[PDB]
């Protein structure tokens, strides 16, 4: 009855780590992906005696605990940089460190951070990349020539 | 067309205190959360991050050895458990049938 | 369960790219021809759970979102200038440089 | 401008396509992996039941 | 001291690479037998009981 | 179990080691570049029992 308890806890664990393992599997050659992992940690223990110090003439014993299940504490993504490919595009930059570009589907009010960077201009003047939301960052000035970086 | 070529723009980036605190959504987007930190907007390479390279694409970091040892991994203590399952089963008809 | 739709989606992905490369292979040799290429993005995770900021003397603790497929964003045609050869017909120019017929 | 007497030929270039019949196959190859585990997980649990 | 309109090639010699990109494959197909003996042993034990 | 593990181990290492050869020889030819290479030693063996 526990054994089977614990054992069918185990079954699904390993089930959910098997579904992150089958995403990151899935998407190899997406553009910007961090894979992730599954992390396991023990379930609460039923503590059927307690240890005690030695008494009259006998020696000290053992805590009397069975020890029941496991469960999944939590995913960890990873963010190690990964490999380069060069392209025909001009206009594709690929970070090379740290840091992320933003993205809004308004004003600027919603950003959303990515690595991925498939820019491209529309017919209409907006720098967009796949799917939609304009990039983030600054135009120029055209009475002085300047771009103005600090707002 | 004319001789010049000015710049016409620029384009500005950001960081956090915690990366892969912050939360996933589909696309390659991913958004800020508790347990991540504040955008921290700042140009493209003086705050302690990275400069941009034109004319390339960043793939992913998946190594893929890693990967499909672990799906032998997962396969195999699957099945282990399945075999515990199982046997708890067969005591449990056991004891059923103990009565008969 | 979850895994093998993951994995039949980013079968059928590169079935797509695998199509278009295809073509782009097929067709060498056609005159004015431009080649495309397939782009892919993560389909939407699901969060069992949330994100939370250091409380009762705890540290804070990350999203435990799953991750779940992957699929095809666009493609992307691209215009690079081709190489030119000589002709013994007079009347089949090539542009060089940017504009159609 | 125009240049005449003279025939456009195609971008592509090969290498960069053989590459990439490469790439593709290998990942085709991978999740077709996945799948393959994820029936035998399925069929030891139709079979645990017996 | 500078040596003058001349360009200094890298010093990688290129069969000492070539004989390691046989060195680690084979060592590579080793590890991938244990690995596998490895496997088959554990399903072996789960037969075992049936 | 064990020498699964022992075994995964010596696979990922020389999978690094075949990262660093294959940069090696992708720059030939490039200016100024110096190789590196890679270097192993043993994980911390477990003592059954003592002599």
């Amino acid at each position: 009855m526990r054994s089977l308890w614990s054992g069918v806890s185990g079954l699904q664990a390993h089930q959910v780590a098997m579904d992150v393992e089958g995403n990151n599997i899935s998407n190899v050659n997406t553009t910007g992906f961090k894979y992730s992992r599954a992390d396991f940690g023990t379930m609460f223990s039923q503590t059927v005696k307690i240890a005690t110090a030695p008494t009259d003439g006998r020696g000290g014993s053992n805590p009397l605990q069975i020890g029941l299940g496991v469960s999944v504490s939590s995913t960890t993504r990873i963010h190690s940089q990964g490999s380069v490919q060069t392209t025909d595009k001009n206009t594709d930059v690929a970070i090379n460190g740290d840091g992320f570009f933003m993205v809004s589907d308004d004003g600027g009010l919603t950003n959303y951070l990515t690595r991925s960077g498939d820019f491209k201009l529309d017919a209409y003047g907006n720098f967009v990349n796949n799917a939609g939301f304009v990039v983030q960052g600054w135009n120029i000035n055209w009475d002085d020539q300047t771009i103005d970086s600090s707002r | 067309t004319n001789g010049k070529t000015f710049a016409v723009a620029k384009i500005a980036m950001a960081s956090v205190a915690n990366n892969s605190g912050l939360e996933e959504i589909g696309g390659n987007l991913f958004k800020v959360t508790a347990n991540s930190g504040n955008i921290v907007v700042g140009e493209a390479g003086t705050g302690g991050r990275g400069e941009m390279k034109t004319s390339a694409l960043e793939m992913s970091n998946v190594d893929l050895s890693r990967s499909l040892t672990e799906l032998i991994i997962i396969q195999r203590g699957y099945q282990a458990n399945s075999k515990t399952i199982s046997t708890s089963d067969q005591m449990l008809q056991t004891l059923i049938q103990l009565k008969q």
